[PDB]
Order: structure tokens, then sequence, then C-alpha cells
RNA sequence: GCGGUCGCCUCCUAAAAGGUAACGGAGGCGCCCAAAGGUUCCCUCAGAAUGGUUGGAAAUCAUUCGAAGAGUGUAAAGGCA
RNA sequence: UGGGCUACACACGUGCUACAAUGGGAAGUACAACGAGUCGCUAGACCGCGAGGUCAUGCAAAUCUCUUAAAGCUUCUCUCAGUUCGGAUUGCAGGCUGCAACUCGCCUGCAUGAAGCCGGAAUCGCUAGUAAUCGCGGAUCAGCACGCCGCGGUGAAUACGUUC
RNA sequence: CGCGGGGUGGAGCAGUCAGGUAGCUCGUCGGGCUCAUAACCCGAAGGUCGUAGGUUCAAAUCCUGCCCCCGCAA
């Protein structure tokens, strides 16, 4: 909750100072942080797809739901209704948590963290980020990791605008 | 030279890229000399070697330095069967 | 276990740390010499503490990850200038002035009759 | 939050020993831990070729 | 005479009720479902743009655009947000 | 002068290393012969993990050196494994030669550690100090041969017999 | 435009009915035997079965089309 607190006391005055609000409910807020894995090769064999979901699982705290299909694509011998990966939907302290977690054990951990994209945006305040590569804290449990898949995990905010996000994120930790 | 001692280059290719001072990339300099090292004045200039048949150019970088100048010179146009 | 690979436990010290790329005789022999301990132990009647002066001298040396890397860059920048020695590598061929004519065949990989 | 299916996600600290920096929150009670924010930094063959002969 | 057709369903022909023929034009059926029924409760699609790892033109994630451009077991018509 | 005879889809011959425990690795220790040597063989000492480098002595030689040969023997360890086998290939550092070692040299160290678990059709050598295996020297040689020539160490089995 | 019969390694053919995961013979390539060639011997290469899709756990095979070949007609 100490991501909260800073959010509640550093970052909003330190905001609302820059961008000149008339009411603190205009205010740049997380609301949700999203993960997901797909996976695909599940299309040959699930059981990874199982090992996503416990990898989910043992991040989180918080067990996934799986994806699937609403399509068939012959190219990949894909069906409709197969389990295509899987996604996580965090909110609150959970949420607050896991991101701090994320800019103070596991963005260092990668082998080469200079920083980070800032044209990584939707246009309209919500921030997409992707780990290539697994295996970024210790609990990741590095004796069954099988494979890297990577993640995407998404940051969804009260944010208008890239701006308003890059600076909230900027307050909050992110190292762009 | 693999023995700790002068590192081998010809006389004549030292004193021109010596002369060479301002470091102009149009004073392109031609060699036989397949046989020398390549050093730091070296980098940045655009010298022609004699690969058996043809004076072909190549422009040196830092990556360069430990090497000699006819590896960049190949002798060989093999293309295959 | 060390530096990502669970090595055996029937296998004395020296020869189970072999199976790490990057550590021979030669260096094992050094890092228990280093360390102090007895070089004909099995690893499966180890001391932790043992083990962590191991795990400790083998990450002040370069081994499995870093060596990866550093022997890769140096093929890629032989490989990227143009050098002789890059275009051996990047046409599938020995580099030390072999003959490649009767032989090279762990370079070439499986032969084709034609 | 659901019973029987959800990991136990208990408040763990994390210990950064490079600074002895120490952060509270949840996860799967102290822990090791080797580098962070607080710890991290962004928070030659001319020169070579130079030291092996001396120029 | 051969070919084709003979029973049933849908459209056009069919001339703004209905009906309406031709060896006129186009297609389907001779089943499926034990939930693809009933009821109660809840939900709204397709595609496009943007961004993101393997992951591409395109799987999956997120926001916006999005009035139906989807889906409706199975033909076409009618109809249904 | 530089390049090429050293290429490379491939095929063949002659060799070397192997695919292991009759063995690998560490230590100690024992027994040869032929032959070569002046700007050459080089003792001994020191440095260096090593290849090798500095000093410096003897020798134009049954007087000195190359030269304590290796297999072998006695211990220890490895205990069946693509392994501590195998050593290729590759990266890095060095050493020598020599104006110069990229094309295109030899050696060493570190690291990787491929193929290969005795080999189809077929085919080669050998009857005794032979085969098999083990090393040593020399010619060419500034430097470089798994080849060539010679040297000695250890040391078998078989030959019924001419049907083919 | 239609009706029959065909599209399976380089040639010829089965397997199609009855789905069970591509084969027979010859030929080509390589190595052996031979003074050499043929024969003979030991090896290999060459096709998801004309093609785009469906059905199926699985298709050369069953279904739907599309593109070529031989007969008739045309
Ligand atoms: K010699
Ligand atoms: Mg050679
Ligand atoms: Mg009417
Ligand atoms: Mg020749
Ligand atoms: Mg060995
Ligand atoms: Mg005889
Ligand atoms: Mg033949």
């Amino acid at each position: 909750n100490r991501l909260k607190e800073k959010y509640i006391k550093e970052v909003t005055p330190s905001l609302v100072e820059k961008f000149n609000y008339s009411s603190v409910m205009q205010t740049p807020k997380v609301d949700k942080i999203v993960i997901n894995m797909g996976v695909g090769d599940a299309v040959s064999n699930a059981k990874n797809l199982d090992k996503a979901v416990e990898e989910l699982a043992l991040i989180t705290g918080q067990k996934p739901l799986i994806t699937k299909a609403k399509k068939s694509i012959a190219g990949f011998r894909l069906r409709e209704g197969m389990p295509i990966g899987a996604k996580v939907t965090l909110r609150g302290e959970r949420m607050y948590e896991f991101l701090d977690k994320l800019v103070t054990v596991s963005l260092p951990r990668v082998r080469d963290f200079h920083g980070v994209s800032k044209k990584a945006f939707d246009g309209r305040g919500n921030y997409t980020l992707g780990i290539k590569e697994q295996l970024i804290f210790p609990e990741v449990d590095y004796d069954l990791v099988d494979k890297v898949r990577g993640m995407d995990i998404v940051i969804v905010t009260t944010a208008n605008t890239d701006e308003e996000s890059r600076e909230l994120l900027a307050q909050l930790g992110m190292p762009f | 030279r693999s023995l700790k001692k002068g590192p081998f280059v010809d006389d004549h290719l030292m004193k021109k890229v010596e002369a060479q001072q301002g470091a102009e990339k149009k004073k392109v300099i031609k060699t036989w000399s397949r046989r020398s090292t390549i050093f730091p004045s070296f980098v940045g200039f655009t010298i022609a070697v004699y690969d058996g048949r043809k004076h072909v150019p190549v422009y040196i970088q830092e990556d360069m330095v430990g090497h000699k100048l006819g590896e960049f010179a190949p002798t060989r146009t093999y293309r295959g069967h | 276990r060390i530096a990502g690979v669970d090595i055996p436990r029937d296998k004395r010290v020296v020869v189970s740390l072999t199976y790490i790329y990057g550590i021979g005789n030669t260096t094992a022999k050094k890092v228990l010499a280093n360390v102090g301990v007895s070089e004909d132990v099995r690893v499966r009647d180890l001391t932790n503490e043992q083990t962590d002066a191991i795990r400790a001298e083998i990450d002040k040396l370069k081994v499995e990850g870093d060596l990866r890397r550093e022997v890769n860059l140096n093929i890629k920048r032989l490989m990227e200038i143009g050098s002789y020695r890059g275009i051996r590598h990047r046409r599938g061929l020995p580099t030390r002035g072999q003959n490649t004519k009767n032989n090279a065949r762990t370079r070439k990989g499986p032969t084709k009759t034609v | 939050m659901k019973q029987d299916i959800h990991p136990n996600y208990q408040p763990v600290v994390f210990m950064d020993s490079t600074t002895g920096f120490k952060f509270l929150s949840g996860s799967t009670p102290l822990l090791r831990v080797e580098v962070t924010s607080d710890s991290h930094p962004f928070y030659g063959r001319v020169d070579r070729f130079n030291k092996k002969y001396g120029l």
C-alpha cells in the first residue's frame, strides 16, 4: 500500500500543480492492470498452457481466466473455442503491490534494462508493456521454467492522454 | 607479430598515411601490402588493397585494428556449384 | 544449483564442475585450491558453506551466459565487418586455414553425395 | 476473493542487502533480492591494442 | 426417344391481397439437439484504428470507434440487438 | 610486387587419431640402438602454468650435447557412462622462426567439447624376433610432415593341406 | 458446353470399393566385383497420391468444387 499512499500524497499534488485541474477528481488513476499470455503451442499440447496458468498464479496469487478463440484459423490448425492462453485482471491493493514489485524488483532483473519505450501508448492514456523474457523475480521458480514465453502487461488508467499517463507513471516509478 | 615486439607495418604505407595528417577521406591510398596490420591512425580511411587482380577498396573502422589488410581483400571468387 | 545447471551427485567435484560451460579441469582445480577443500570428494557429501564459496569464486569467474555472449559477439563482429575469418563462419567452413577438399565435415555438417 | 482456488498470498519483505533497502508487499517473510531500483544504475579494440602494445 | 423430372421446402417469374403456368431462372430436404428444449438471471456483436513479445497480414490482451454491416444447428426468404 | 599451386557440392586411395577398463588420469621408477651437430648441438642456473626466454659452460666431437626414450614395472584414483572416453571444430591469450604467419606456418595454455560405442557389399598385409604395438634419430629444413628413410624395445597365433 | 475413363517418385502400375498414415518392378545416383563395360552385390535419393477446402483421432481413398489428358460428340 506504499504505492497507494504515494499516489494520494506525493503524486496528486505534484500532478495537479502541473496539469492545473480545478478538481481532484480529474486525477489520473490506475483502474486496473491486466496480464496476458498467449501460447498458441497449447493447440499442440495445452500442458504448457496449464504451466502458464501455474506461473500466473505463482506471480500474482490470483487464478487466471483462460481465453479462447472466437474463430478458426487453418493457418495454425486453430479451432474456435480452444484455449489460447490466459489473462489476469488486478485491481486495488493487489494491483498496486504488483506494480511496485515490478518497478522495485523485476524491471532491473532483466539482463539489459536501461529503460522502456515512451511511445508505447494507445493515444488515449493507457500503457501497454511486454515482457519478452520470463524469470524476472526469484519466485518465478527457475528450477521449473521449461520455457520463456513472455507477457503482455496492460496498465489501464483514467488518464485522458499520453502525457497524463506518462507523468503519472513517472511519479509512480516507471523508469522511462 | 605474435612475439610481443613491433606490430608489423610497411614503411612506405606508414609514411604516406602519416603525411596524410588532415585525415581527408578523398585522400584514398593504394597498396600491395596485404600483410600489414591496422592502427588507430588508419581508422576512417578508404584504402585499396591489391587482391591479386584488383585494388579492392575498404573503409576502416574501429573493429579492424588487430587485423590485417588481406583479411578484407579475398582472393577466391567462389560462388557455389 | 550453481549457475543454472543441476550438476551430478555421484561424480566428484572437479569432474562435476567440468559440466559448466566455461570450467575445465584446470580452472576447477585452481578454484578448489583457492577455496581450500578436497578435490576428491563427491558433491552429495558437501557442506553448504563449501558450496557457497564455490559459487562465489565461480561468479567471480566468467561463465555460461557471459561466455556465450562474449564469444558470440566476437563472431558477430568479425562476420559483420566482412573479414575472411567471418565469411568462413557465414559460409559454414573451417577457419584456421584448413583444407576444405577432403575433410571439414565438422562444419559442412552432413555429406550430400550429388 | 474466492476460496480453494487462489494461492496463499502473504505479506512478505523484499530486501536489497546491496543497499539494505527494505520493502513490504504480498506474495506467495523476509526474502533475498540482489538488485532493485535503489541499486541499479539507470535509476574497446583501439584501447585494447594500445594496452597490448604500448603506444 | 435419350437426357432431365415425378414427393416436400425457400426465392424470383407472380403483374404492391391471395392464387397463377412453362422441359423458365437459382438453391436445398428425406435430418439434427438430452442441450442447440423450458424457465429465471445476466450479457451484446462484426470489423477498423492504436499499442503490445515469441506472433506473422491475421490467434490472445487493453482502450476507442463502433446500429448491426454479426449470429440465429442446417438452404433461401421474412424477422429478431 | 601481390595472388594461386592450400578453393569446395562431392568421389576415391594411402595414413593418423579413435570409439575404451588388456583402459583414461596423477605420482615414483627401470632398460636401447642407429644417427646429427659451428655460428650449430647446447649442459647447469634463473623466470614462465606452458610453449619458450636471459645468463653461461663443454663440444668440430666413442671426451660435450641432442639423450633419464616410450611402451614397461609399483602405487593411488576413475567403475561403464557419448563417460574424467574421444579429441575434432571454434573463441581468447601467448610463444618461436623469419622483412613478413590474412589468404597460408608449427607449438603451448585456458574455454567449448562435435562425430565416433569396432564399422555394408567387398577388400589388404603378414609364416618369426615376423605380425602387432612402443617410442628415438636423421635427409630435406630460417620455420613447418600423421609422410620418407633408418633404429632399437616388448613380442604372438597359425600353416591340417592343394578341393577351390 | 455436356457424357465416360484417367491425373500415385523418371516410366509403367497396384492400393480407391472396405479411411489406418505410400508401396511392386524397371530406371537414376553412389560405392563394390571386373583389365574395362554389362550382369551381379551393398546402399541411397526421388512423391503428403493433379489442386483449394470440408468430414474424421487420422484421407491418395469419402464429399464438395477448380485445373489438365484420351475418347465421343462438339
Ligand atoms: K626439421
Ligand atoms: Mg595447412
Ligand atoms: Mg401477389
Ligand atoms: Mg599439390
Ligand atoms: Mg582425455
Ligand atoms: Mg615367406
Ligand atoms: Mg551403379
